């Protein structure tokens, strides 16, 4: 907190203009703490020592109404625990990476070609997350309800359980049309060969049956992953013959679409995201358990890349990184 | 304004069959034709509110408006006495249920359901036209967006218009037009993903955001309504009937519970003083029997329960089974021709002989003395002021002003069972 953070940074991009606003003299500090300027708020910092503090909402009283914040989003690996192999309990590899890096790239598509938001980025969770902050003003005053309503936009997968068929709703969303058509090439690269969960045949039955729709079906091919998956067509095709074999070879590239999105959507959190009211970690804190710098993510970034605890240092690229996002935010304040 | 200024006005104001009602009217009615038409139409509404309180489905409310719009409001035929009487009963009513939010709430409710009703019975030209005289996306952008709107707008087309086939979703969807509107304003949509959305854009289910739209203009032209409404108080000539059209539109409670003080707190006098009476001489007469009864069946006592504390308050078996247990049973209308008998309101409770020694019935405001109302006013711990308010209202036969007087000084009302339940509702 003496030499590293980068107070200055911050202080103008929670600020919304070079010069100290009620978007800062009026937001929560984690409770109910607000700084009035960067000194200020390196002095408070720097007295209290915390392992880490969260952005709170604009108010319209020094920290009580909220008036504004950032829209956010939070991801992490546990929702995709029973689909890994790589690593296990709360260990993180570039194999186990390319989820979030996926789930952002859709995350993103959707927020820029759909809700025509332009300043967001992601920051790194510290251990395994990474967060999305959308200082847009649009979003940045986004009522409860229309937050509700943006979350239940982006999170398709909703019942987190892996023991049942989604049966999602036919023919897609156009949004769910493109997060498929982006997802699908990368589904076998990642999940039947480097990940490779469904060679066991206890996760097998316990996650890649369930997703199947006909009972028949699954007890063949349980008597009976690349294989695997090949083989529930080659035995879907073996077992429905007739003029009804149309409807089953339809409804099986559902069932394993609905699989592909179950395995590679986003699994966001849903809780940090509903009310404005609501805390995150602000960037560039610290975990306290790994010691990581909670670092900007860009598109090659990987959790080994990451600085563990200054401009020669390796914590200034993402400095660079967050200082062009705020130059950006502030014209684009301007412009508004 | 002259006859020929009127008619092209409502020429201009319905040239679709269907508006939003944007501006004040432009005549002079006579009085019977403001009654006439003012009934009908709240009557239609009282009809639409019986249908949805039970959960009726939408083609069924349909089926069943249309005899009451065949016979009270006429509807798409072109004469124009039938469009000035929908335009000024609504704005009637508008005069009429501004008076309290609850009643403006469902003003507004009601008539966005009479929009949609109105709209789905429609024809497509009509229906267009009215949305047509807010941006229509252009055709390139159509065909540009042409594979995201169809994606988006086929499952809605299948459970709306029936449209089964795939080929008349296609023939439609091309006939189809669609607007642009910041998300925010159709965010109900996007939660079903009912819209397609793109770069903050939401493409409208338009349906949907036609009613939303005119229930707040409804709602925000009813409150400046309810501002403006001293300017017309001077107008003797309404406000009978804006009292009349605006009244025109009115287990934990058991046996034991009747006697507890989380019950009896909510009365009003009468049903204290009959509580009161029923307690001491353990009987009471036939008026304040009646009167009591259907109260009590108003606030929900069951019928059993209601037999339970009946026969406790009397502290034989064989004379209630013999004389009491047939009438209680027959006002509940569990006896003779079925019928339930709606609870007596303060006007008829009023217009029952008045009460004598061993009576209890009727408006305490009425039957007691300024001395008793006094010191049981004081009891309720009122102010001086507050006492002689009250004595002033009912001294000019004012009985029930000084009952809705007393409830707000306590915690228009004519009917001791809305006192209970807008004292209870102010507990929930
Ligand atoms: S005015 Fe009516 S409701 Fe009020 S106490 Fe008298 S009878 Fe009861």
């Amino acid at each position: 907190y003496k030499s590293l953070y980068p107070f200055k940074h911050i202080f103008n991009w929670l600020n919304h203009s070079p010069k100290p606003s009620r978007d800062m003299i009026n937001r929560e500090f984690a409770r109910y703490n607000s700084f009035n300027s960067v000194q200020d708020f390196k002095a408070q910092i720097e007295k209290a020592n915390p392992d880490r503090f969260e952005i709170g909402a604009i108010y319209n009283k020094p920290p009580l109404k909220a008036l504004e914040k950032e829209l956010v989003f939070d991801i992490d690996m546990d929702d995709y625990d029973a689909f890994r192999t790589c690593c296990s309990g709360a260990q993180v590899c570039s194999k186990c990476w390319k989820f979030i890096s996926l789930a952002m790239k859709i995350t993103n598509t959707a927020l820029r070609e759909d809700f025509g938001y332009k300043d967001f980025i992601w920051v790194f969770s510290g251990r395994r997350g990474a967060h999305c902050w959308v200082s847009d003003k649009r979003a940045r005053a986004l009522t409860d309800v229309q937050r509700r309503n943006v979350l239940d936009y982006v999170n398709v997968i909703r019942d987190r359980n892996t023991d049942k068929r989604l049966a999602l709703k036919r023919p897609y969303h156009p949004h769910l049309a493109r997060s498929l058509e982006q997802l699908k090439p990368f589904f076998v690269s990642i999940m039947l060969e480097e990940q490779n969960p469904w060679e066991d045949d206890q996760h097998a039955i316990q996650t890649l049956l369930p997703a199947l729709y006909d009972k028949q079906l699954i007890d063949s091919l349980k008597k009976y992953s690349k294989e695997k998956w090949n083989d529930i067509d080659q035995i879907a095709t073996s077992l429905f013959k007739g003029p009804k074999q149309d409807s089953h070879i339809i409804k099986l590239r559902e069932c394993k679409e609905d699989l592909v999105l179950m395995t590679l959507y986003p699994k966001l959190d849903v809780e940090v995201t509903k009310q404005t009211i609501h805390l995150l970690k602000a960037p560039f804190c610290i975990h306290p358990a790994t010691g990581n710098v909670c670092v900007p993510i860009d598109e090659s970034f990987a959790p080994e890349k990451a600085p563990k605890l200054v401009s020669l240092t390796a914590l200034q690229p993402f400095i660079n990184q967050f200082q062009a996002y705020v130059s950006s935010l502030l014209k684009n304040e301007l412009g508004s | 304004s002259s006859s020929e200024e009127e008619k092209k006005l409502y020429a201009r104001l319905y040239e679709s069959k269907l508006s939003f009602y944007d501006l004040p009217p432009q005549g002079e009615i006579t009085l019977e034709q403001f009654e006439i038409w003012a009934i009908d139409r709240l009557k239609i509404l009282l009809e639409i509110e019986s249908c949805l309180s039970r959960n009726k489905s939408i083609k069924e409310i349909e089926t069943i408006i249309k005899p009451q719009f065949q016979k009270l409001l006429p509807f798409n035929t072109e004469s124009l006495e039938d469009r000035k009487k929908d335009y000024y009963s609504h704005f009637i009513l508008r005069l009429c249920f501004c008076r309290s939010k609850e009643l403006r709430e469902k003003f507004v409710r009601a008539e966005t359901f009479l929009f949609k009703i109105r709209f789905n019975m429609l024809t497509s030209t009509d229906q267009t036209k009215f949305v047509q005289s807010l941006q229509f996306i252009s055709n390139e952008e159509k065909a540009e967006l042409s594979h995201q709107l169809y994606q988006t707008v086929s499952a809605s087309l299948q459970f709306q218009l029936n449209l089964n086939e795939e080929h008349q979703r296609k023939q439609y969807f091309q006939q189809e037009k669609f607007i642009k509107l910041p998300f925010e304003n159709v965010i109900e949509l996007v939660g079903n993903r009912l819209v397609f959305l793109k770069d903050g854009y939401a493409y409208l289910q338009q349906l949907n955001l036609l009613s939303n739209e005119f229930a707040s203009k409804l709602n925000q032209e009813l409150i400046k309504t309810y501002q403006y409404l001293p300017r017309l108080n001077e107008d003797d000539r309404l406000l009978p009937i804006l009292n009349h059209l605006s009244s025109g539109y009115t287990d934990e409670i058991n046996a034991q519970s009747v006697w507890s003080e989380e019950i009896s707190s909510n009365y009003p006098l009468c049903i204290k003083n009959l509580m009161e009476g029923l307690k001491k001489n353990h009987h009471l007469r036939y008026y304040g029997r009646q009167q009591l009864s259907l109260f009590l069946k108003g606030i929900g006592l069951s019928a059993d329960e209601a037999l339970k504390f009946w026969s406790e308050a009397f502290t034989t078996m064989e004379k209630f089974n013999k004389e009491y247990r047939y009438s209680f049973r027959h006002n509940y209308g569990l006896e003779g021709n079925r019928i339930n008998y709606k609870p007596w309101d303060c006007h008829t409770i009023l217009s029952k002989p008045r009460p004598g020694r061993g009576d209890y019935h009727g408006c305490p405001f009425r039957d007691w003395s300024h001395e008793r109302l006094s010191a049981e006013l004081r009891s309720m711990k009122l102010t001086q002021a507050q006492i002689i308010s009250v004595l002033d209202s009912c001294q000019k036969g004012e009985y029930t002003i000084a009952c809705t007087k007393v409830f707000e000084m306590t915690h228009h009302i004519a009917h001791p069972n809305l006192y209970f339940e807008r004292s209870r509702q102010l507990q929930k």
